[PDB]
RNA sequence: GCUGAAAGCAUCUAAGCACGAAACUUGCCCCGAGAUGAGUUCUCCCUGACCCUUUAAGGGUCCUGAAGGAACGUUGAAGAC
RNA sequence: GAUGUCGGCUCAUCACAUCCUGGGGCUGAAGUAGGUCCCAAGGGUAUGGCUGUUCGCCAUUUAAAGUGGUACGCGAGCUGG
RNA sequence: GUGAAGAGGGAAACAACCCAGACCGCCAGCUAAGGUCCCAAAGUCAUGGUUAAGUGGGAAACGAUGUGGGAAGGCCCAGACAGCCGAGUCGGCCUGCGCGGAAGAU
């Protein structure tokens, strides 16, 4: 997972969601795309 | 379970007929008596106090003559207290003998360690000793340093200096029972226990 | 502690100590704290006709 | 919203109850009860049953879409049920029933078994397949989730307990 | 003339008795310090104590708002090095009850020996069963 | 991770439910009611006459001296005292 | 009209930006071994040759030989190169 | 301008900041700066709105379907957007309050 201050879609299937109050990317193509903003 | 207390009588050793020996400690555990039994409804606990050896009649005062004869025995040379399981029950007057112990495996063994009076930090922590010659000065078995400076300019709460060392209570635990033997009183275990020769002894089934 | 021992008095009789006080300036009474306080501990009957007319003051 | 402004019929011989906002259903299937979030208003007409939201809450149409969708779903397990299927890839690897305990040899030094809990029941055609039904979805899916977790697929050739459906990738070295 | 004041050998007091179930701590706890002090009477003076007795039911349900019941922490030291110890309110509750509504009222009262004597008068139990009817005290709705 | 809407799909979360570490609370050992919030249980001992005054948790005269403790002596694998 | 200072010895205590032991995500992760990031402060974390040396180089060990604050901790505690 | 050579009230404690210049006595009244749930004197005041973070009660470039208000655009029963019939949907601009970035030694 990619701990970040910077969380962005790099593909076309990406999803953002809100998680106990932490902004995340999920993606359903790329484990590498897997996104978490601390 | 319940225990029982006894006396320590002193050391020996075993020999196995294969070629071991085996260093043993001789117990005599005579009858314990039962003089009270707590209850939950009265008291707030369960419980239950014995008695065991002898007493002269001419030392025994007259509260301890009547707490005895409510129950019915004769007089000891103390009172102690076992806490009981879910399950277990005993009445008033009642005997327990040694042979409580003939299918355990382990005890453990509580007592009074022997008294050392004042000591110091080589003695009591293991502190390590300075230099005995290179210009030393009246400092050989001190222990030195004791804080830092002006933060925090005290010294701390449990710091390990000098004082009274042994003469109080020690526990050891998972000893071998190595016989239990009931015409004569004799528990022999495996090792060591705190005390000197003729002292109080609680032995317990392992917790562990 | 007069101004204390007032507001204590008035609101056993159903008003706080500035409601209280407005009342008696629009009513034009000139009582002060101190007499005000002997009152309040020292004669009830009298306070609550005090505030009777204080509280008619502010209707 | 759009999901709890469709009623949901009850087919013939389904008993509902309905005290304050506990819930119960009852059929040929079996029993399920639940309680509502104190923010919906249920009522039974004829033959339906329709959801929406109390006064005086500011989340009550999502609430009234929950439990929309779970009275559906109790509605369906009461009469049809729920199935799940499981499969198991590998070389040693196998799985047998007795009572309500599973046991499975996954490759490990040591026995595994895994029971079962109250409503659901396993069995196994083959060797290497296990069917559960239920009448529970939430229990059958944790179930079904608890029984994967002790050996999970790999993405080198595959071997591990998966689901009937699911497609798994794989990479080279 | 001078002005009024109180003396301990001549003080009315009486006896209350208050339930917890669903209050909010700390606008129970206001009342609570104010009536022990005594500052609902005319007889009010500070270097005298002149409240009333209050018993206090019910102290396992109370009621805390917002995310208090898993994010309130009660801090003390043991005065050994490192001795630094936290607890929650959740915790609190589960094991000594009656401490929360204690510790809630003792720091709203005057600090030194008079508010240590005022303290005195506060009965807290947490369930719903006191053996004070000697003392026929009064229902108090706060 | 399961079930699930706001957002007819999807979603571990907003309503509900399950796992998860030598860190946290216990389980093991030792101290501990001056815990002035000074706690509980079992046993033992004391059952006489009068005066005064400013009248009360008052002062005094004769008879009586329990349970127990302390002091002294011979001492201890207890101890600077 | 005075707050003794470099290294060494004896004795310590705290933080976490974690050296070992514990729990996880990604891998250009087949296995054994690795790389990078997240959580985690309970315990444990070398003896010698040279030099006044802290450092440093060297020889042989260890699961590991952590980085910093405390008057660059500590001379009414020692030494005096 | 103040302190030095200036006391009193407020800012928790705080020469130089805000209010304000002490001849002596009073158990009288009105106000300034600042305040009115308890420590501690005085509104648990009245009406209309926002925040869910204990934000209020420490801090950036940058990132995000958090949540209020305003002015316009594209498609829409000549059946639109998502999925396999029936009421709306899509993307930007201006503005109020919150979330992340956020590690230290008794």
């Amino acid at each position: 997972m990619k701990v970040r201050a910077s969380v962005k879609k790099l593909c076309r299937n990406c999803k953002i969601v809100k998680r106990d109050g932490v902004i995340r990317v999920i993606c359903s193509a790329e484990p590498k795309h897997k996104q978490r903003q601390g | 379970m319940i225990g029982l207390v006894g006396k320590k009588v002193g050391m020996t050793r075993i020999f196995t007929e294969d070629g071991v020996s085996i260093p043993v400690t001789v117990i005599e555990v005579e009858a314990n008596r039962v003089t009270q039994v707590k209850d939950l409804a009265n008291d707030g606990y369960r419980a239950i106090q014995v008695t065991t050896g002898a007493k002269k009649a001419n030392r025994v005062t007259k509260p301890e003559a009547g707490h005895f004869a409510k129950a019915g025995v004769e007089a000891g040379r103390g009172l102690w207290e076992f806490r009981l399981a879910e399950g277990e029950e005993f009445t008033v007057g009642q005997s327990i003998s040694v042979e409580l112990f003939a299918d355990v495996k382990k005890v453990d063994v509580t007592g009074t360690s022997k008294g050392k009076g004042f000591a110091g930090t080589v003695k009591r922590w293991n502190f390590r000793t300075q230099d005995a010659t290179h210009g030393n000065s009246l400092s050989h078995r001190v222990p030195g340093s004791i804080g830092q400076n002006q933060t925090p300019g005290k010294v701390f709460k449990g710091k390990k200096m000098a004082g009274q060392m042994g003469n109080e209570r020690v526990t050891v635990q998972s000893l071998d029972v190595v016989r239990v033997d009931a015409e004569r009183n004799l528990l022999l275990v495996k090792g060591a226990v705190p005390g000197a020769t003729g002292s109080d002894l609680i032995v317990k089934p392992a917790v562990k | 502690l007069w101004i204390a021992r007032i507001n204590a008095a008035a609101r056993q009789n159903g008003i706080s100590y500035s409601k209280f006080i407005n009342g008696l300036k629009k009513a034009s009474v000139e009582i002060d704290r101190k007499i005000l306080a002997d009152i309040a501990v020292f004669d009830k009957v009298a306070f609550t006709a005090l505030v009777e007319k204080a509280k008619a003051a502010l209707a | 919203s759009r999901v709890a402004k469709a009623p949901v019929v009850v087919p013939a011989g389904v008993d509902v109850k309905i005290n304050g906002q506990v819930i119960t259903i009852k059929g040929k299937n079996g029993e399920l009860t639940r309680t509502l979030n104190d923010a919906v208003e249920v009522k039974h007409a004829d033959n339906t049953l329709t959801f929406g939201p109390r006064d005086g809450y500011a989340d009550g149409w999502a609430q009234a879409g929950t439990a929309r969708a779970l009275l559906n779903s109790m509605v369906i397990g009461v009469t049809e049920g729920f199935t799940k299927k499981l499969q198991l890839v590998g070389v040693g690897y196998r799985a047998a029933v007795k009572g309500n305990v599973i046991n499975l040899s996954l490759g490990f030094s040591h026995p595994v078994d895994h029971q079962l809990p109250a409503g659901i029941t396993a069995e196994c055609p083959t060797q290497t397949e296990i069917v559960l039904k239920g009448a529970d979805k939430q229990v059958i899916g944790q179930v079904a989730a608890d029984l994967r977790a002790y050996r999970r697929p790999e993405p080198y050739k595959g071997k591990g307990v998966r689901y009937a459906d699911e497609v798994v990738r794989t990479k080279e070295a | 003339m001078k002005t009024f004041t109180a003396k301990p050998e001549t003080v009315k007091r009486d006896w209350y008795v208050v339930d917890a179930t669903g209050k909010t701590l700390g606008r129970l706890a206001t009342e609570l310090a104010r009536r022990l002090r005594g500052k609902h009477k005319a007889e009010y003076t500070p270097h005298v104590d002149t409240g009333d007795y209050i018993i206090v039911l019910n102290a396992d349900k109370v009621a805390v708002t917002g995310n208090k019941r898993t994010d309130k922490v009660y801090y003390h030291h043991t005065g050994h090095i490192g001795g630094i110890k936290q607890a929650t309110f959740e915790e609190m509750i589960a094991r000594r009850p009656e401490r929360v509504i204690e510790i809630a009222v003792k720091g709203m009262l005057p600090k030194g020996p008079l508010g240590r004597a005022m303290f005195r008068k506060l009965k807290v139990y947490a369930g719903n069963e006191h053996n004070h009817a000697a003392q026929q005290p009064q229902v108090l709705d706060i």
